């Protein structure tokens, strides 16, 4: 319902048991590092007027040059609409190029 | 024998089962004089009615505690050296024990101190579903006696110079005794192979009369995880798997849930016929049981049409895939369909009649 | 959508609508009806979820009711159901308006007509006597003689009766006899070897009076002028009559101790069929029959359910034989639908909880052949026996959050896959897990809603 | 029979001056349970009990409580209802008296506790288990617990055991345990809507056991030991 701000990253790989998010800017990461720890929750977008609630289960950071990659792995728990109804169960699947936000 | 007549739930077993072991023997002998004496397992005649009577009579005896007069206390004080003379005709209540000099007596831990089984025995006898064990009768009307033994076997065997098929309809039998039944039947059929294959094997030649046993829905009575109560059948059948080939009695198993069957029985099987299996654990169990088939040919099972089978074993030159034709006549079961009957309307139930039949007597 | 329902059920002859396989309502799961109801089915969920709506929906479809209307208003079809209810939640589901003309046989503490003399020895012994006292060795014997002889005095007709045989007798006559034997007194003087009375008269045997009436006699004395002896147990089992008379006074169980008809008299030996008429539904021609037992105390539930089950099973057995001589299978199919089974089917083989178990166990083994089938539902699957669950062909389990429960629900049935096992806790409302033989190919489904919807420290020790 | 430490079992005598007759029974239970109303928190001190009979004492107390609940909740269960007076049994340092591998000496402690595990909800007696070495504690008792609270764990074995037990906890969320700060915890099971990481504040009053400090006290001089009086009280009798 409330404004969720500016997104951290986009989806790269999707599946009913795993979701991978990528960040390519260290300035943002350090900005929100506190809320990106294992055990915390993220909101992802599947469609218009719908969001999914996923739990982090891994973080990796790498610097390869030939620059920064940050990978975050998640596991979905349920769904939340714009009105604010939290329904457990995750049948839907998010398509790549969709955004991720930190849960206020 | 222990399972049918004694239920180990009670904790009075320590003395009770021992008392039953003792009780049986004396009568077991006292009935058969020609065959002099016997033991606990010996299958020769006896009577449960009068075992119940004695173990009930041991509840009302009054023997004398006098000094120099060790005789029982009756109404007319008839002297009996042994029990046989007077327990049979009618249970003999004796003069109540007391400390009086004239009628002093002894009372012990058998004056009805295990009655609670006395309660259940009469009921097991009253059960009219299970008449066929505890009150078998001939066609003439008289009860069975040792000489009749032949019949109890013939029904299964039949005749040497012809072919027969016997079909036990275990559906009607109650559920607590089915394992005992199967155990006994298997023992008999095996012992009629031992005896008859005494001589004709002169140089290792199979007999003229071979018997094939068929075990449908095995997991009901040959469980992998089952309590002692269901263990009898586990033993008797296993024996055939071990040492039946010598004597001429074989075995066939038919299961629709192999995982829950005993491991040794399938282990001692030489040919295997597999139809479609659509669950995973059974798939792995089979994939292990027989190692001739590479892991790759095992993925054939989940995709086999109706009446398509895989045969693997010593009989054929090479493992193969085949197709049955339909059987004529077909096997059918007279099952009852529920929603086909609900569609029909109400049906008047002549309650009075059903209840009259229920009455008994 | 069109093709899948056909692929589902045209091979079948009698199909059953069972919901919506996906989100779209057009996708109607059509399970094979007979295999579903011809064998035992288990629905065992968790608290905080709509298992009751699903059960009611299944049953409503089974009977024809839908959308607050009875499709079979003019005629009554042949469906026979019997539901055990403990939370008192199922009466309304079927109680629709009169215009549709549906006769529902509600039943409960207030109007039951279930006597005591139907019961077998095993229950009865627990009903009156309690083993905890530990004075049984002789009192039970005298008890048994009393209950064995009482039947004799009331009736002359039957022959070769026993303790278990159900015939008409009184508990009051028994307590009278117990009192007067506790107070029995025998005259010790010469030629007085029989009960000596207050009027100094002697009687041939106790039967003439003691069952009939209470009596007072002379007191014992050492002196020969006053010598007499008391009952052997005089002042031994007064506690027995005390606990018993206190037990009876309870109001909650007044039906059991004395069931009076509508006219007012108590039932008799010949007045038998009526009782069977009640639980089945042929008395008022009502298909469904509910039994609300909430009023009953937590100790006697097993006794009640066992007696009911014995009746329901024997009925179909005897009908099946009466028709086998006719050469046909039974036409009256009955289905028992347990609710809150754990209360009377515990895992821990408690003594009282044994009485019911075997009875219900019987129906699981031998039922299909005779006409009676069973459907289990409990909120806590952990505290329920395994033997029952093991037999049921088809499983439908709802949201199951707990761990101790879901490990059980998994361990009972290995047909459950590894990938789909993780789905049982995470479910949306209405979603169920179906597995077994009835589905032409397995599925996962959810339902819509049903309309109608289902609604002193020192004192304790004295018992110990 | 002479040992003075062990005379709460053998030689109990009334507070007035009299001995304990069979009728006095009620009183003993009164001290554990208390008044039905007006919540009570009884505390057993097992520090000064001899190490020979501890497991007997625990078994005895446990059975007493369980039976009281049986008898109280027997009839009030009118329809699927729990008792108004629920008990809670808190077992600290469980591995001391409920070992995974032990000889008959500690068997008496299992049999009772396991009872409460298998069949307690019906009567209102519930448990709480606390251990700093979850590996050594009995296996059956853990799997019968619905909810779990876990704080920092550093030993590999207990990490793996706890990681096995909790089903919803995956391989990923378990790597979190060795990284928890002071007063931070991970909660799982039915009570919470979703698994979560949280944090406690300090309690008031704090529990500080009267431990004996050696090297805080080893730097003082010889405290003269009035040996005479020590032995004088040690004559006794």
């Amino acid at each position: 319902m409330p404004d969720l701000g500016t997104p951290i990253g986009s989806v790269t790989d999707s599946s009913p048991s795993l979701i991978r998010i990528e960040i390519s800017s260290a300035e943002d990461f350090e900005k929100y590092k506190s809320m990106l720890g294992v055990g915390q929750y993220l909101l992802v977008a599947s469609g218009n007027n719908l969001y999914l609630l996923a739990s982090i289960t891994g973080v990796r950071a790498t610097h390869v040059e030939r620059n920064f990659r940050f990978q975050i792995d998640t596991q979905p728990i349920g769904t939340l609409s714009e009105d604010g109804e939290f329904s457990r169960g995750s049948h839907s699947l998010p398509v790549p190029t969709e955004y991720a936000y930190v849960t206020p | 024998l222990e399972q049918i007549f004694i239920e180990s739930n009670e904790h009075n077993s320590h003395n009770q089962i021992s008392q039953f072991r003792h009780a049986v023997v004396r009568n077991k002998c006292k009935h058969n004089p020609t065959l002099t004496n016997l033991s606990f397992d010996t299958p020769v005649y006896f009577s449960i009615d009068e075992v119940v009577t004695y173990l009930e009579n041991m509840n009302n005896e009054v023997i004398g505690k006098l000094a120099g007069e060790g005789k029982p206390k009756l109404a007319n004080e008839t002297l009996v050296s042994d029990r046989d003379e007077l327990y049979f005709d009618a249970v003999q209540s004796f003069i109540v024990a007391s400390q009086a000099a004239a009628t002093k007596a002894s009372n012990g831990p058998f004056n009805g101190e295990f009655d609670r089984m006395i309660l259940r025995l009469h009921t097991r006898l009253a059960d009219p579903r299970l008449q066929f064990l505890f009150y078998p009768k001939k066609e003439d009307g008289e009860d069975l006696a040792t000489g009749d033994f032949a019949d109890v076997v013939r029904q299964f065997v039949g005749y040497m110079t012809k072919s027969n098929v016997s079909i036990i309809d275990l559906s009607g039998i109650p559920f607590e005794v089915l394992s005992i039944v199967v155990s006994l039947i298997s023992r008999m059929i095996f012992d009629f192979g031992f005896h008859y294959s005494k001589n004709r094997h002169v140089g290792g030649a199979v007999s003229d009369v071979p018997i094939l046993v068929v075990c449908e829905e095995a997991h009901n009575y040959l469980p992998r995880s089952g309590g002692a109560a269901y263990d009898a059948s586990r033993k008797s059948i296993e024996r055939i798997a071990k040492e039946g080939r010598k004597y001429g009695v074989t075995l066939m198993v038919v299961s629709q849930r192999p995982s829950e069957v005993s491991e040794t029985i399938f282990s001692q099987c030489s040919n295997f016929i597999s139809l479609r299996l659509t669950n995973a654990v059974d798939q792995t169990y089979v994939k292990s049981l027989l190692p001739d088939l590479s892991a790759g040919l095992g993925d054939l099972l989940p995709n086999l049409a109706q009446g398509e089978f895989l045969i693997v074993g010593d009989a054929p030159l090479m493992p193969t895939v085949g197709h049955f034709a339909l059987p004529v006549p077909e096997p059918h079961s007279r099952s009852v369909n529920y929603l086909q009957e609900w569609n029909s309307g109400w049906r008047h139930v002549d309650f009075d009649s059903v209840i009259d039949r229920w009455r008994g007597k | 959508p069109a093709v899948l329902e056909g692929i589902f059920s045209h091979q079948i002859k009698s199909p059953f609508a069972l919901g919506t396989l996906g989100i779209s309502p057009d996708i109607k799961l059509k399970i094979d009806g007979d295999r579903f109801f011809s064998k035992h089915v288990a629905v065992v969920g968790s608290t905080g979820s709509g298992k009751s709506c699903a059960v009611a929906k299944i049953l409503q479809t089974a009977v024809g009711i839908e959308s607050k209307a009875n499709a079979h208003k003019a005629a009554q079809k042949n469906s026979h159901i019997v539901i055990f209810d403990i939370h008192a939640e199922y009466a309304a589901a079927f109680n629709l308006e009169a215009g549709e003309a549906f006769t529902l046989n509600l039943l409960g503490v207030d109007n039951l007509r279930l006597p005591y003399w139907l019961m077998n020895a095993q229950e009865l012994e627990q009903i009156f006597i309690e083993s905890n006292e530990h004075n049984s060795h002789n009192q039970i014997s005298q008890f048994r003689h009393a209950v064995v002889r009482n039947k004799c005095k009331h009736n002359p007709t039957l022959t070769n009766l026993s303790f278990d045989t159900p015939v008409y007798f009184s508990i009051d006559e028994v307590v009278t006899y117990l009192e007067n034997m506790n107070n029995e007194v025998i005259g010790k003087l010469a030629g007085e070897g029989k009960p000596k009375l207050a009027n100094e008269t002697l009687v041939s045997d106790r039967d003439e009076l003691y069952f009939d009436a209470v009596q007072s006699f002379i007191v014992a004395s050492q002196a020969a002028a006053t010598k007499a002896s008391n009952g052997p147990f005089n002042g031994e089992f007064d506690r027995m009559i005390l606990r018993l008379h206190t037990r009876l006074a309870d109001p909650r169980l007044q039906f059991l101790f004395y069931p009076k008809k509508e006219d007012g008299e108590d039932l008799a030996t010949g007045d038998f069929a009526d009782v069977v008429r009640q639980f089945v539904g042929y008395m008022t021609k009502s298909n469904v029959s509910i039994i609300d037992l909430s009023g009953i105390p937590f100790e006697v539930l097993s006794i009640v359910v066992s007696l009911i089950s014995r009746m329901i099973f024997d009925f179909g057995f005897h009908y099946s034989k009466n028709r086998h001589v006719g050469g046909a299978v039974s036409d009256v199919p009955i289905l028992v639908v347990c609710e809150e089974a754990h209360n009377y089917l515990p895992r821990s083989g408690g003594a009282a909880y044994d009485a019911s178990r075997k009875s219900i166990e019987r129906i699981a083994k031998e039922g299909r052949k005779y006409g009676v089938t069973l459907m289990v539902v409990s909120q806590r699957p952990s505290e329920v026996s395994e033997t029952i669950f093991s037999q049921c062909s088809n499983f439908i389990s709802l949201r199951l959050t707990n761990a101790v429960d879901q490990t059980y629900v998994k361990s009972l049935l290995p047909d459950l896959s590894a990938g789909l096992g993780d789905l049982l806790p995470n479910l949306a409302q209405g979603e169920f897990l179906i597995v077994g033989d009835a589905p032409l190919m397995p599925t996962v489904g959810h339902f819509a809603l049903p309309v109608p919807e289902p609604h002193d420290f020192d004192s304790v020790i004295d018992r110990w």
